[PDB]
RNA sequence: UGGGAGAGGGUGGUGGAAUUCCCGGAGUAGCGGUGAAAUGCGCAGAUACCGGGAGGAACGCCGAUGGCGAAGGCAGCCACCUGGUCCACCCGUGACGCUGAGGCGCGAAAGCGUGGGGAGCAAACCGGAUUAGAUACCCGGGUAGUCCACGCCCUAAACG
RNA sequence: CCGAGGGUAGGGCCCGUGACUGGGGCGAAGUCGUAACAAGGUAGCUGUACCGGAAGGUGCGGCUGGA
RNA sequence: CGGUGAUUGGCGCAGCCUGGUAGCGCACUUCGUUCGGGACGAAGGGGUCGGAGGUUCGAAUCCUCUAUCACCGACCA
RNA sequence: GAGCUAGCCCUGGCCAGGGUGAAGCUGGGGUGAGACCCAGUGGAGGCCCGAACCGGUGGGGGAUGCAAACCCCUCGGAUGA
RNA sequence: GAAUGCCGGCAUGAGUAACGAUAAAGAGGGUGAGAAUCCCUCUCGCCGUAAGCCCAAGGGUUCCUACGCAAUGGUCGUCAGCGUAGGGUUAGGCGGGACCUAAGGUGAAGCCGAAAGGCGUAGCCGAAGGGCAGCCGGUUAAUAUUCCGGCCCUUCCCGCAGGUGCGAUGGGGGGACGCUCUAGGCUAGGGGGACCGGAGCCAUGGACGAGCCCGGCCAGAAGCGCAGGGUGGGAGGUAGGCAAAUCCGCCUCCCAACAAGCUCUGCGUGGUGGGGAAGCCCGUACGGGUGACAACCCCCCGAAGCCAGGGAGCCAAGAAAAGCCUCUAAGCACAACCUGCGGGAACCCGUACCGCAAACCGACACAGGUGGGCGGGUGCAAGAGCACUCAGGCGCGCGGGAGAACCCUCGCCAAGGAACUCUGCAAGUUGGCCCCGUAACUUCGGGAGAAGGGGUGCUCCCUGGGGUGAUGAGCCCCGGGGAGCCGCAGUGAACAGGCUCUGGCGACUGUUUACCAAAAACACAGCUCUCUGCGAACUCGUAAGAGGAGGUAUAGGGAGCGACGCUUGCCCGGUGCCGGAAGGUCAAGGGGAGGGGUGCAAGCCCCGAACCGAAGCCCCGGUGAACGGCGGCCGUAACUAUAACGGUCCUAAGGUAGCGAAAUUCCUUGUCGGGUAAGUUCCGACCUGCACGAAAAGCGUAACGACCGGAGCGCUGUCUCGGCGAGGG
């Protein structure tokens, strides 16, 4: 349900907002274990680390609760599905029986005013929560957590989804969303369903300036620099780069695998 | 133009300030030779 | 009113044969391919065999001069939603009927846009043969496409 | 006031013309190859897409105007 | 003007750097196949090696100078 | 030494006045239901014209200058990067 | 005697340039030894969204007064922002601190680093942010929201009086928030008035008249009145808000659905307090008195300010903590807290003056720069624009003459209009509002203000809507029709687009070389390749640690291309990258065949070959939106010419589509065609592409541009070809 504008000045033709017809009248927040101030910041202790980053919307970041064993068997209401400008996917509030409020990432098809649980009961309707060894073999879920009692770590983006194929042992293999096959302790917890929101990935910015607004700084490309600058740089006009392509660092930037060969966690992977 | 002198009492104590030369161990070399030079003003005069 | 058949259509789910690939076991000096060959694959352990796993596409027998649909077209199975049609009873309405310029809708395959998926096949393309030459026919590879969702395209030996 | 007509400015249609270029037809008996008619030596035809000096080749689906 | 590369049968290239033998393909000619031509099959001819000189027993071959041909350069003003 | 300058973080402030009338709503039309078409409302925009503000295109002056970057005319952005 | 030598002094230019914006001065009278420059008076000019007031930053005596002119003042100077001396800055309510937290700094715990030092949860610091209790007048030469006058509030502390379980740095609520557009009612501010109060005045032809001129307010408790904001009230149950809660949160039926009611702001109205023009009379630089017992009334416009945490829409989703309320905990319930009253206590620092400027930053009394609030009136459609003008403040610290050339800044011109020139550079034409009317092309929005036209002033008559008043008068805002008048001319002055055709590049808004280059450079949405499964990849750092990110393949990083439309062909021989448990080579180490040195020997000490030995390289494959490249020579067709065709050599392969004398073409002004009288430029073609070409992208593209090139119309001192006038020199 992507919304399209008239151009009625340009960048508005291609100018594409998301629907948010999903969203129920919840715009505003909750509070007191619900907002944590953002510390908005494009460096460490001094210099840039990760460039072009800064401007942009304040933000306030909704504290989602990421490991839902704290609440084993016990029941929760969905009665809102709000924004949340911190991520790529939408949030559900959840009141419990409890008396808990938590935020919890919204998967697809949830629907407000539904029961959902978890905990190793929890029967397979979406948004439940189920250790890996629980969860029948075949079924998508996301909001995987990568070693137990660690938190979801997995599958927790927009439109996404990771597929179970099969148990080994202590083990399980997960089709992640890179088609990597990767071994997951049964322990681990994850929430059924895609997240939804799937239309995230045909957004169009339209202008320079949504750019901005997300706080993604102007990319300037090495090409167009000097080389004290940028290895690519330099030349009389439009230099073709007279070498293998390389960051500014100096490492070469195409096919260059740079995963640490002996890692430990290399024996619990399988495929891309 | 705009020059380069814009004058501020909070910038000028904080930076040149006696505290912030105690602070770092080169701002302490700098008033060990002020006082060796024997200068009247340690410090730049803040009001 | 009461029966009946059917691959009629849409959605969801599901079964196995077979192909490819991955893994383990076992096992050797060749396998593919053709008219004959060659490219190609293979002691870096192939083909052939067993076992396990992933993945996609199409449903053998039934099955045909059969059936359904207005046409294109529709074939594993299950469920739901749904259209058309046949028979009997002669129950009611009572001429309400036929065609149809426009318009509207539907419309094989190939094609386009967006995303997904991609086992096999396969334009284009690369080799190996043949020929005088081969941009082909034959062989080994191999990308779009073939599949799904949505929106376009309106064509044909759309033929009885 | 209206007013023939003259003037300014901008549109619509038609005709003549134009370097060059595309395709069409007719010509002297030219060059290159063999497409289709016989199973035309790859059955042929077709819509579509791609490619090739060219007839044309191949892919998907269709027709008997073939077995 | 500079540098360096080669002129070889009718045509397109090997043979040179390690001197004594000039070969390949197309082409041409004769015969064979066809009703004929092309294709195909069998045999055959074809080169002052651009010219001049010496270097040697001996030069397509080694070395100088002209003759064209090709390619590159001619910069800072 | 970031009191100039470049970037970012935190917190405040500023942008006169006019144009254009997107989406969406109400009513009418239209259909089997639609799509869709009319008005009226609506006030969207790295939207227009143009002051404050931020610039610094072109020309002239200035050249031991008012000024170690200026002045006059002209011009750009001006709800946004 | 020399070193563009160092230091100091004095010459030259030279009585020359200059005297710091062309907003402008003249006269009279004083003081004075000395007056263009000081004081006063009259006349004139300038600013007037300021060149006038009020804060903040900055400055530190510059403020006032008296006495002075050696130096400072671009002249003078009796003057001063200067010299000497004295005086001047008064706070519970203004601002900051005994209140709070953000970025950031610090930092017990803890982690790291040869040392010095570096991180770092909690805590603390950190402010125009949040919280907090004063308004109006009067006095000084100099201060006042500080002193005084009136009215009104805030904290504590001690007491009696009345109520309640009191009670924390702990829990909960609240504080609490974006952008744009807005409703209602107020206030600030302003306009008018036949009404009210006033010293006065009929000038020069006319006017004793609802005549002219000036002024008709401010603050203000407790109540009322009018707007508006916040919020439901009970009952159970309860495992969460890291102890406990009656609080909060979550279920369940009951009553409201309302602002009914509670509070909380804002505005009237309020006890009462204060102010009070113009003109005239004076004695000061500056003010005083009267005018006056002042009046202090009624309409209209009306905010961006108030009611404020208002309403609606939208995506980019919009601080923390304390004050405040509630809840319980230990402890305490002779305490304590809440209400009311009374008495008492209420500290430190700043307060002068400049503050778009002669007091700040520019070495200067520098045409520069500098944050926030008020910023009136009239007219021009509106407006902070433009012209003039209130309040207020200035004439810019050298003047007087003359009326050369020439320079700057202006005004105008016959006839011709670009013939000037690199180019219409510049200047000129157009210019606002209302109404007609507007092409190719297109992404259907645009192009559009296309283009090109007509109207535009004033008087009279008729007539339609609103707003405020009651449906009426009046006041205000919009229209319409008709009849006339004048001038050369009616946005009569000022503010205010020249237009069009065509092409190149770039899609565009935007950014950049402060200080010669704003562009076709950069960036940009979008496309593609590649890396990265989280303690990620990458970056800073020796480390710790941090960014990435409190993100998780629709995400993050690197690279190139640069909307969009159609596309992006062949080569993996070399290089880069990716994939290969075979093989070759390969270091340390293992390994000891064997040999050597000493010993009388047991021994000790050296080398030392096979053989086992990683990555890497060699080797095998793959890979172009990876680094990169994409041929030569002959002949051949019914006239020449040309070559669809063929032969041959070589490469890993031999430039496909689409463009092409182009931002690319040397020969070259290639050759045709068009614009011209004439075109080395421009545009359309041919291709003989020295040396286009597909993501260092190719070809197109509506719109867009202070970009670049060509053409035409209008207009002109650009030019023939100059001339005259004005002012500053
Ligand atoms: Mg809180
Ligand atoms: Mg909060
Ligand atoms: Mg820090
Ligand atoms: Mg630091
Ligand atoms: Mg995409
Ligand atoms: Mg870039
Ligand atoms: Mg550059
Ligand atoms: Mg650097
Ligand atoms: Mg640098
Ligand atoms: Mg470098
Ligand atoms: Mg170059
Ligand atoms: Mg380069
Ligand atoms: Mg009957
Ligand atoms: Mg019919
Ligand atoms: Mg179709
Ligand atoms: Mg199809
Ligand atoms: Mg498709
Ligand atoms: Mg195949
Ligand atoms: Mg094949
Ligand atoms: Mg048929
Ligand atoms: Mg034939
Ligand atoms: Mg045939
Ligand atoms: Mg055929
Ligand atoms: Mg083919
Ligand atoms: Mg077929
Ligand atoms: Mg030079
Ligand atoms: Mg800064
Ligand atoms: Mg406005
Ligand atoms: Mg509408
Ligand atoms: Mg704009
Ligand atoms: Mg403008
Ligand atoms: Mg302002
Ligand atoms: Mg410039
Ligand atoms: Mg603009
Ligand atoms: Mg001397
Ligand atoms: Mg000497
Ligand atoms: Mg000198
Ligand atoms: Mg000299
Ligand atoms: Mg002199
Ligand atoms: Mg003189
Ligand atoms: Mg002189
Ligand atoms: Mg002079
Ligand atoms: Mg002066
Ligand atoms: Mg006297
Ligand atoms: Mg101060
Ligand atoms: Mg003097
Ligand atoms: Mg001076
Ligand atoms: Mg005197
Ligand atoms: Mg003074
Ligand atoms: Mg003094
Ligand atoms: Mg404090
Ligand atoms: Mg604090
Ligand atoms: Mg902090
Ligand atoms: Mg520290
Ligand atoms: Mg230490
Ligand atoms: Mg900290
Ligand atoms: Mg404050
Ligand atoms: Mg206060
Ligand atoms: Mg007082
Ligand atoms: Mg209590
Ligand atoms: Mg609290
Ligand atoms: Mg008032
Ligand atoms: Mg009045
Ligand atoms: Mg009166
Ligand atoms: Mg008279
Ligand atoms: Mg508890
Ligand atoms: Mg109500
Ligand atoms: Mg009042
Ligand atoms: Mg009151
Ligand atoms: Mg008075
Ligand atoms: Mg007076
Ligand atoms: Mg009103
Ligand atoms: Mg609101
Ligand atoms: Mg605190
Ligand atoms: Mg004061
Ligand atoms: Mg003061
Ligand atoms: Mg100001
Ligand atoms: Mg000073
Ligand atoms: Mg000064
Ligand atoms: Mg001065
Ligand atoms: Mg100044
Ligand atoms: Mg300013
Ligand atoms: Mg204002
Ligand atoms: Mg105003
Ligand atoms: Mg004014
Ligand atoms: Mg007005
Ligand atoms: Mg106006
Ligand atoms: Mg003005
Ligand atoms: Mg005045
Ligand atoms: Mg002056
Ligand atoms: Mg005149
Ligand atoms: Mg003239
Ligand atoms: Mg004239
Ligand atoms: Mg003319
Ligand atoms: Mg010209
Ligand atoms: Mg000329
Ligand atoms: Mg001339
Ligand atoms: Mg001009
Ligand atoms: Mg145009
Ligand atoms: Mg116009
Ligand atoms: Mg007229
Ligand atoms: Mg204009
Ligand atoms: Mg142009
Ligand atoms: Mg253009
Ligand atoms: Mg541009
Ligand atoms: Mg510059
Ligand atoms: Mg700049
Ligand atoms: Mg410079
Ligand atoms: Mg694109
Ligand atoms: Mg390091
Ligand atoms: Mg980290
Ligand atoms: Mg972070
Ligand atoms: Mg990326
Ligand atoms: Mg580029
Ligand atoms: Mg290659
Ligand atoms: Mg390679
Ligand atoms: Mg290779
Ligand atoms: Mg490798
Ligand atoms: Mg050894
Ligand atoms: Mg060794
Ligand atoms: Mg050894
Ligand atoms: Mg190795
Ligand atoms: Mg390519
Ligand atoms: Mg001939
Ligand atoms: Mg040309
Ligand atoms: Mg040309
Ligand atoms: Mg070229
Ligand atoms: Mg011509
Ligand atoms: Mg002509
Ligand atoms: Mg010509
Ligand atoms: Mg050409
Ligand atoms: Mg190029
Ligand atoms: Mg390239
Ligand atoms: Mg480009
Ligand atoms: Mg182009
Ligand atoms: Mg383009
Ligand atoms: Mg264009
Ligand atoms: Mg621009
Ligand atoms: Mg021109
Ligand atoms: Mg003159
Ligand atoms: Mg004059």
């Amino acid at each position: 349900a992507v919304k399209k504008f008239k151009p009625y000045t340009p960048s508005r033709r291609f100018m594409t907002v998301a629907d948010f017809s999903e969203i129920t009248k919840t715009e505003p927040e909750k509070s007191l274990v619900k907002p944590l101030k953002k510390t908005g910041g494009r460096n460490n202790q001094g210099r840039i680390t990760v460039r072009f980053r800064g401007g942009g919307h304040k933000r306030l970041y909704r504290i989602i609760d990421f490991k839902r064993w704290d609440k084993v068997g016990i029941p929760a209401k969905v009665a809102a599905i709000e924004y949340d400008p911190n991520r790529s996917a939408r949030i559900a509030l959840l009141h419990y029986v409890d008396g808990e409020k938590r935020y919890i990432i919204a998967p697809d098809g949830l629907q407000v005013g539904q029961q959902v649980v978890a905990g190793p009961d929890a029967p397979i309707q979406v948004g439940n929560a189920l250790p890996l060894r629980f969860i029948p073999v075949g079924t998508v879920v996301h909001a995987v957590e990568l070693e137990p009692k660690k938190g979801a770590k997995l599958a927790r983006a927009a439109g996404t989804s990771a597929q179970i194929q099969g148990r080994e042992g202590d083990y399980v293999i997960l089709r992640l969303p890179s088609g990597e096959l990767r071994k997951v302790h049964g322990e681990c917890y994850a929430t059924v369903g895609a997240v939804g929101n799937a239309d995230h990935k045909n957004i169009v910015l339209g202008k320079a300036g949504r750019s901005r607004w997300l706080g993604r700084r102007p990319h300037v490309r090495g090409a167009a620099m000097n080389p004290v600058d940028h290895p690519h740089g330099g030349g009389e006009g439009r230099a073709p780069r007279g070498r293998p392509p390389a960051s500014p660092w100096g490492w070469q930037t195409k096919g260059l695998k740079t995963r640490k060969r002996r890692k430990p966690s290399s024996r619990f992977i399988i495929a891309r | 133009m705009k020059r380069t002198w814009q004058p501020n009492r909070r910038k000028r104590a904080k930076t040149h300030g006696f505290r912030a030369r105690m602070r770092t161990p080169g701002g302490r070399k700098v008033l060990k030779r002020r006082r060796q030079k024997g200068r009247w003003r340690l410090t730049p005069a803040v009001r």
